[PDB]
RNA sequence: GGUUGCUCGACUGUGAGAGGACCUACCCACUGUGGAAACACCACAGGAACUUCCAACCUUCGGGUGGCGAGGUAGGGCAGAAGAGUGACC
């Protein structure tokens, strides 16, 4: 099917400020369905936010946002909007968009979801990651990686060899440095033989900063 | 007043091919306006059951919903490894809509000892005055592990941080990255940096280590 | 002048269990299914039950057909009718 949902308009936002999340509908027209926003604070659970009703434009709000958020839809643009004013820290989340399916088929279930846009209410300013190389050693497979240090806000993305190296790769979840910044590291394992002949580059992208870094990871120099 | 969805357990470890029952209890009658979702890390939710008992198009038959009064129960007759997921109930019988706090499921496999490596801080880093030592515990299970940093045989404390991967749904295992962090000055004070792993698969605590400077 | 038939009739009525079902149009409603539909808009089916009624149609006078939102607002139906007449008869 072509049925798709595309969120956009999230990111770092100061407390007290405003955003407007957009949701772009592809495989279906939103005018015949009910459309709902659902958020999820990091590593917390799903929280229902607002919804609007087909044929009536009736809007219903979670009470934790009532009077600070407003839901809406433009039929023509087959888009649904979400205006978030006077945001606070706890508004931080991935904000998902979902289609309540057609009653005859899926009852009141939410049968298609977007990939969600991440909203990051804080005053601390954006910084991009210094990227350092985790060099391998002796003792038939060894491991090498990259250290993605002291960035903010989430997310960064790591790929190896421009995505050509996918197998054996573990990009750890960021942890929160006491600087408030993020650090994380990615690691791949490879048979020791490839060391001298195989170029190994990690690719690090932190869009909030517009930072793209490519760090060639080579063995011990001596 | 808000209908509450109170779902238990918070978490569930089980074997492949077990039966797993997740329960949700609506604070008020919600008829059968209950639906069940499967959410795997970083992915958006997926629909499983929609009229408390009705299997969504394409969902495996091993899943099934059920109402009994205001008690709703999802039920996987036999776990497959892929079924690793946090599961949520939702009530859509009134407004505001409401979700359960969700139930994180885990695979279960035989024991796998951690592969262990240790990484000395990169030369670029030390120039900028920072010094991170990284220790890696690879592809092990069960995840409960104890990492201990010793600097010149001094157990460290409060200067390490670790993060853990989810269960590789194909592997059903875990990986961990414990990172010791110091000022360049504190780093240059000690020769030996050692990372002491204790795990059930290891009959003896494995230590990888290095000396500052060795090529 | 009684009495009583015949006609025009101001106006009042439509009576709820020991007893209220007349018609039509608007509005306004109450309840469920359905409309790509949790509310709103729409179409449709329905106003607990047992009963009571026939203002309505049909009848071979045996009985049959059809019919309920006690919501308003109007036009009518059916029932009275104060008054007008108007006869017959005493």
């Amino acid at each position: 099917s072509e049925v798709q949902l595309v969120e956009s308009g999230g990111g770092l936002v100061q407390p007290g400020g405003s955003l407007r999340l957009s949701c772009a509908a592809s495989g279906f027209y939103i005018s015949y369905s009910s459309i709902h926003w659902v958020r999820q604070a990091p590593g917390k659970g799903l929280e229902w936010v607002a919804s609007i009703s087909p044929y009536s434009g009736s809007t219903y709000y979670a009470d934790s946002v009532k009077g600070r958020f407003t839901i809406s839809a433009d039929t023509s643009k087959n888009t649904a909007y979400l205006q978030m004013n006077s945001l606070r820290a706890e508004d931080t989340a991935v904000y998902y968009c979902a289609r309540q399916g057609y009653r005859r088929r899926s009852g009141r279930g939410f049968d298609y979801w977007g990939q969600g846009t991440l909203v990051t209410v804080s005053s601390a300013s954006t910084k991009g990651p210094s990227v350092f190389p985790l060099a391998p050693s002796s003792k038939g497979t060894a491991a090498l990686g990259c250290l993605v240090k002291d960035y903010f806000p989430e997310p960064v993305t790591v790929s190896w060899n421009s995505g050509a190296l996918t197998s054996g790769v573990h990009t750890f979840p960021a942890v929160l440095q006491s600087s408030g910044l993020y650090s994380l590291s990615s690691v791949v394992t490879v048979p020791s033989s490839s060391l001298g002949t195989q170029t190994y580059i990690c690719n690090v992208n932190h869009k909030p900063s517009n930072t793209k870094v490519d760090k060639k990871v080579e063995p011990k120099s001596c | 007043s808000d209908i509450q969805m109170t779902q238990s357990p918070s978490s569930l470890s089980a074997s492949v091919g077990d039966r797993v029952t997740i329960t949700c209890r609506a604070s008020q009658s919600v008829s059968s306006a209950v639906a069940w979702y499967q959410q795997k890390p970083g992915k958006a939710p997926k629909l499983l059951i929609y009229s408390a008992s009705s299997l969504y198009s394409g969902v495996p038959s091993r899943f099934s919903g059920s109402r009994s009064g205001t008690d709703f129960t999802l039920t996987i007759s036999s776990l497959q490894p892929e079924d690793f997921a946090t599961y949520y109930c939702q009530q859509s019988y009134s407004f505001p809509s409401t979700f359960g706090q969700g139930t994180k499921v885990e695979i279960k496999r035989t024991v796998a000892a951690p592969s262990v490596f240790i990484f000395p801080p990169s030369d670029e880093q030390l120039k900028s005055g920072t010094a991170s030592v990284v220790c890696l515990l690879n592809n092990f299970y069960p995840r409960e592990a104890k990492v201990q940093w010793k600097v010149d045989n001094a157990l460290q404390s409060g200067n390490s941080q670790e993060s853990v991967t989810e269960q590789d749904s194909k592997d059903s295992t875990y990986s961990l990255s414990s990172t010791l962090t110091l000022s360049k000055a504190d780093y240059e004070k000690h020769k030996v940096y050692a990372c002491e792993v204790t795990h059930q698969g290891l009959s003896s605590p494995v230590t990888k280590s290095f000396n500052r400077g060795e090529c």
